[PDB]
């Protein structure tokens, strides 16, 4: 068919037919634009009038451009043909390397897996970092949330989380940038290159990619997340893969949808957001989840604004994850890096059954202390620790001890900290938490365990610290 | 196969009928404006050309809102809307034990279709003043805090608060899994017929909660209703009264059931979806007028009933989701205030290793010494006023020594009482063992046994207990009070037991 | 309306920053002392 | 009447006119109104245009002819424009006479792709020895400035502005940054006594100063950054290296609050519509550092953010800090205690940082970030010492009040890694801690005097050479000794 646009206000742009309206969700090409400008239908006004949402700038609309009608909602190419090529929230390369030779295109507005689909299994994943591993596992192709203001560490987790995983998986990889700096585009095209993940002379690429960055007008900020959805979810029900899935940020989707839902006409909710904010976020992220066709690993990077957890976006997105690493700004102004807060994270694979009764209770056991020190330091504070008793100056310092040995020099870290890049397999982190807390390095000083990998590590630091003395 | 569809197509409805109808003028956010059904009854179930369902809620002078059940993206202006004159209402029965329904009584489980023979209003009201009794029988949670210090009778309703990851789900399961005891036993009047209602969370972790009741085999009495976090607003506002009414049957059926709204607090959001696109008028943090009539209506089912309405009861444990210990906010309040109690749960308990994470200084019951069993009763009325007393000067803990030999004592029994209370994760224990061993702990039999041992002692005392002395535990259960004989015969057991480790 | 545990350094306050004073003095005079005590270890184990 | 090119005004008021008409104007497109004003087609409604007016609207009436331009709305720019004061349009307003430009420019353009940009790898000196230490700043990258009223955040942009005559006078062309600042909702007089202090630095002969004061209506001041800003990305499309100095952002965000609630578009927080993200993100992302394919330019944004009450966490602080590549947490405690420039280290990031610096200063800074982060953690004791910590607080006061400088004098890149070094090597541990100060002005004229060819060496050669240490060493025991 074809409509005419009545009206063009801010990104939203009121389209009015003569012919057979276009269902929700259709897209519509506005006609005569240099750069192909899609239309997102949202509403049906009435009296033969559409509402959509613009996925470009709407600079010089006229009033009266004639609008084709698609057909089918935003459709995108998908394939192994996708991979190593960047892509617009409509699957468009931007890349400069030519279009995308595919066969296969899928539409981004698809539905989730019904409750018979759902695969019950998880089973521990092992991402190579301290306090993960021991407080927080991380459940293989379980979705998995990175909390966190800003300036703490959520990209650098991502980038770590890409390096280690990514390469030694087997199965494909989507990374879906949504709203964030295009700096850090390119930076993890030019890192992924270098790694070889992103090959440009044989079709030996791993990681798809996607990106909304956010110079983008809110219209596609809130929908490139379903595109990179889209992208992994063939992968997993075509392909018969298992995919990896990162997404970051995933507030700046909700975030999106609050810049335009004034415009459509709806009483703002809460704190300014949306009406719908829990059912617009159920929708998509309930197309992540694994199933019995495949699996997908989702590692989503949560903005927090103003680093306050009760804000309905992340307060909402609590209930969508399996594994939450709260990044605190509190512990990562202290140089502990990663920043996760040892009692924030939780998961849902921390149960015996599941991870065995040396590892539970050496997690628990961390945790008992840090909280305990957390309860001293009120005391501290007036007394000072001298008046201290006895054996607590006993738990102060073995909760400083665990503290700074739940730090972790990154791959990605060396050019901050100079330092080289550390891994730590699981049955090791529990080594060296059980040692500390029975107090077999209690005669170690406490900067011995700041920035190190493996116990031994420290060993060899409280030596070299205590030659230079 | 073959010869199966030739029925599945002869078991069909063919009939047609002269029914009304109005056409859609608008429609976006799941929210259709129908024009016409000029005869539609507010809050009644229309149906789409398309497919879909509609509750038409919103009945304007000129058009009437309907609220899609699902994603509107199937619908058009212009789309055909015929009513079915029919007020929502839901299957119930014995049929649905053991199966999973979603909002609207359907079988999301696969595993066949319901067999359910009579259907049942979902906006009924309230049993009056008259029908109820006062709560006296007890709802053995399986929980030793819950259990014992927070009792929980049966048609009461107890508000399970706190904040994210505290456990409140948890508590909730190892009630239902508590439940197989009595549900596998012989007489009909301790039986609970679970219902769990899931709200907002994602089918991932529906599924792992089947899987859990399934390996427990605590499904073969418990219905799972679920509204999903994808499922439209109006499923998710709409699954606990459909729970609430598969539970009413029970309730009016001389049964006792026990429903568990989770959260009740995704339900107010759905409900502030719905009517913030109506456009209806908005409130404090944004939520309509009716926050409270929608909760009050709800809560205020679970009763129990008296001997003359055939004597059922309904329990309720709603579960809700606090920002941050921010009991103040509107609906934490809302729904305090329409409840009989309330078992907060905190995360600084929760890490300091008090597992489950019960703050027994807010948590209150406000039928508090019925709802226990004699023996129960005895336990805790000391134990309840021990550890009162405790608290009130914990605040000392850090020196105990420099103090009076009084508040040692008084902390070397408050920290022995809090470390029985401390309980694993679905390991619920009949009403017996707790008595045996909240009174190994109330009378002094642990004070001169250190604090980090005494998880230990419970759990080999339980393992003497249960393999040695199953007759006096029945003794104790079958008439729930500790008759002078049995008093010694526990403190005989105690001794000797200590003695031998 | 409470309070919750481990409050004094999440205000920033006076109090704040002088309990991270005074946990420092007692970690970094006790890691000097370890320093030495570990370095005296060693250099017997020369013998 | 021609309704397809020509409208007619239906309902001037308080700075927003509808236009019933113009049934071919394209959105965001300018209008010019018969009495010499400007506008812009902001809203398409299906009956009338929103249009907004670029100045005071005493001389619009109802009934008034408004002819579209034809032109989205575009600004000039060019070499031309350096060394003038103009208007958020691209009027100049410092009486030197016509602008003279050969080229516009869109200013709702779009920012570079991914593949354009590449890594942020030079170094933008801005004289500031608390910022080229510790929080540097790369060319190409944006780095915000935030802090309370009167904490000195204009005095780091025009710090800035003025040390680039070193480079902007020099012969090489790759070192060259020209400057542009944007003032926004600011006073006549103070953007008037800035270019004063301005050109008694002889600093005018490279910078432009796109100025939108108090007085000019509200959409002036939500377009100047976006003029600005084009006008800069000019320079960084042709292979010149620029500058862009937002002062402040937020009067911009009212501006852009007033201009919206008055075309009756609903409120969202604080009564903000709900874009005042999406509009400083399209601005901030301009600021790219293209690669070799695409010339090499750059554009370095210094957003200047004021926090009521030292409030980082309000809506506009908190939607522009995830938004820039840095911070520069300006302290009004540190203001009085005695650090100008109030710089909060510790709270002052630069995600790129490390890689911005020259490698002369980073061996010092290194250093310098370590002793300074121990000091901070020792450094809470007015309250009442053993013999490394007495030290460590002693390195620390000796080290901060290096940091400590003058106003509207920066000091180029080799005099700071002389003097940083001389604190971070020990040859200061024994002065007292007031009299670094003297010392530290003192020792430079020593160095400026005499040891010119060392000075010129660090410089040529970017890094502290063992010969240039040694000789570095010489100097400040010679002078210390000489003190």
């Amino acid at each position: 068919t074809t409509g005419r646009i009545v009206a063009v206000i801010g990104a939203v742009v009121d389209v009015q037919f003569d012919e057979g309206l276009p269902p929700i969700l259709n897209a519509l090409e506005v006609q005569g634009r240099e750069t192909r400008l899609v239309l997102e239908v949202a509403q049906h006004l009435g009296e033969s009038t559409v509402r959509t949402i613009a996925m470009d700038g709407t600079e010089g609309l006229v009033r009266g451009q004639k609008v084709l009608d698609s057909g089918a909602p935003i459709r995108i190419p998908v394939g192994p043909e996708t991979l190593g090529r960047i892509m617009n929230v409509i699957g468009e390369p931007i890349d400069e390397r030519g279009p995308i030779k595919t066969k296969q295109f899928a539409a981004i507005h698809a539905e989730a897996p019904e409750f018979v689909e759902m695969s019950v299994e998880q089973e521990i994943l092992v991402t190579g970092i301290k306090v993960v591993d021991l407080l927080a596992p991380y459940a293989k192709g379980g979705k998995i949330g990175l909390f966190g203001g800003a300036g703490v560490g959520k990209t650098v987790l991502i980038m770590e989380l890409i390096n280690n995983v990514a390469k030694a998986h087997g199965g494909y990889s989507v990374f879906a940038g949504v709203g964030e700096r295009t700096r850090e585009g390119n930076d993890l095209y030019h890192e992924m290159i270098e790694s070889g993940v992103i090959n440009l002379k044989d079709a030996t690429s791993k990681v798809a990619l996607v990106y909304g960055q956010m110079n983008e007008p809110p219209g596609a900020r809130a929908r490139v997340a379903l595109t990179g959805l889209t992208v992994a979810e063939y992968f997993r029900d075509q392909e018969g893969q298992d995919v990896l899935l990162f997404i970051d940020n995933i507030f700046r989707f909700t975030q999106a949808g609050s810049e335009v839902s004034a415009l459509l006409g709806r009483i703002p909710s809460a704190v300014g957001y949306q009406p719908t904010l829990a059912t617009d976020m159920g929708t998509m992220q309930e197309r992540i989840t694994t199933t019995k066709k495949g699996s997908i690993t989702s590692v989503q990077a949560i903005y927090v604004p103003a680093d306050d957890l009760t804000d309905p976006a992340p307060a909402t997105t609590f209930a969508h994850l399996d594994a939450t690493t709260v990044l605190s700004r509190a512990i990562a102004e202290l140089g502990i890096y990663p920043a996760v807060d040892p009692l924030d994270s939780t998961s849902r694979i921390m149960d015996p059954n599941i991870v065995g009764s040396e590892h539970y209770d050496v997690a628990r056991g961390v945790q008992k202390i840090l909280q305990d020190y957390k309860s001293l330091q009120d005391i501290i504070a007036i007394l000072g620790m001298d008046e201290l008793s006895e054996e607590d100056k006993l738990t102060v310092s073995r909760a400083r001890k665990i503290q700074r040995f739940l730090s972790q020099p990154f791959q990605v870290a060396e050019v901050f900290t100079g330092h080289l890049g550390k891994l730590v397999p699981l049955k090791e982190t529990i080594k060296g938490f059980q040692q500390i807390l029975a107090g077999e390095y209690d005669h170690l000083p406490e900067q011995a365990f700041y920035m190190v990998g493996p116990i031994e590590e420290a060993v060899a630091k409280a030596d070299k610290l205590a030659e230079e003395h | 196969v073959s010869s199966i569809l030739e029925e599945r197509i002869l078991g069909a409805d063919t009939s047609v009928d002269l029914e009304e109808t109005g056409r859609v003028l608008s429609i976006g956010d799941g929210i259709a404006r129908v024009h016409g059904l000029r005869n539609v009854q507010a809050e009644e179930m229309v149906e789409f050309s398309s497919g879909l369902k509609g509750m038409s809620l919103n009945l304007e002078p000129d058009n009437v809102g309907v609220v899609v059940f699902g994603n509107d993206k199937l619908i058009k202006e212009g789309d055909i809307v015929k009513r079915t004159g029919a007020i929502v209402d839901v299957p119930v029965g014995e049929e649905l034990l053991g199966r999973v329904v979603d909002a609207l009584g359907n079988a999301i489980d696969g595993k066949g279709p319901i067999g359910s023979k009579a259907r049942r209003r979902v906006g009924l009201k309230a049993p009056g003043i008259i029908p109820r009794i006062s709560v006296r029988e007890p709802m053995q949670t399986g929980i030793k805090a819950v259990d014992s210090l927070v009792p929980i009778g049966r048609g009461q309703r107890e508000l399970i608060i706190g904040d994210r990851q505290t456990g409140k789900t948890s508590i909730a399961i190892d009630t239902i899994i508590n439940q197989k005891r009595f549900n596998d036993g012989t007489d009909e009047k301790k039986k609970l017929y679970c219902i769990y209602v899931a709200i907002g969370q994602k089918r991932s972790t529906v599924a792992q909660l089947v899987k859990r009741l399934t390996d427990a085999d605590a499904m073969k009495y418990t219905i799972v209703v679920s509204a999903t976090a994808s499922d439209a607003a109006p499923l998710q506002y709409l699954a606990p009264y459909s729970g609430c009414s598969m539970g009413e049957y029970f309730r009016d059926n001389g049964k006792h059931a026990l429903i568990i709204y989770d959260d009740l607090s995704k339900q107010a959001v759905a409900y502030r979806q719905m009517s913030l696109l109506l456009r209806r008028p908005p409130g404090r943090e944004a939520y309509p007028g009716d926050v409270f009539y929608l909760h009050s209506r709800l809560l205020e089912r679970a009763a129990k009933m008296n001997d003359a309405f055939g004597g059922g009861s309904l329990t309720a444990l709603p579960v809700i989701e606090t920002q941050a210990g921010d009991v103040s906010a509107y609906i934490p309040t809302n729904v305090i205030s329409i409840t009989d109690g309330q078992i907060f749960l905190e995360t600084e308990l929760f890490y300091k290793g008090i597992r489950p994470a019960i703050n027994v200084g807010l948590s209150v019951s406000r039928v508090g010494s019925a709802a226990q069993t004699r023996a129960m009763k005895q336990v805790a009325g000391t134990m309840k006023l021990e550890l009162a007393q405790y608290r009130e000067v914990a605040a000392f803990a850090q020196f105990g020594s420099d103090l009076d030999a009084a508040t040692q004592q008084l902390l070397s029994r408050g920290v022995r009482l809090t470390e029985l209370l401390k309980q694993g994760q679905y390991s619920p224990m009949a009403i017996e063992e707790q008595v045996a061993v909240i009174y190994a702990g109330v009378r002094g039999y642990l004070d001169k046994l250190e604090p980090s041992k005494i998880t230990k002692f419970e759990n080999a005392f339980l393992s003497h207990v249960i393999s040695q002395h199953q007759a006096l535990l029945g003794k104790i259960r079958t008439d729930g009070k500790i008759s002078e004989e049995s008093d010694a015969k526990l403190k005989e057991i105690v001794t000797n037991f200590l003695a031998g480790f | 309306v409470r309070s919750s545990a481990g409050a004094v350094r999440d205000a920033g306050g006076a109090f704040g920053k002088r309990e991270q004073a005074e946990e420092e003095r007692y970690f970094r005079a006790r890691a000097k002392e370890q320093l030495a005590a570990l370095k005296k270890h060693h250099e017997n184990e020369i013998s």
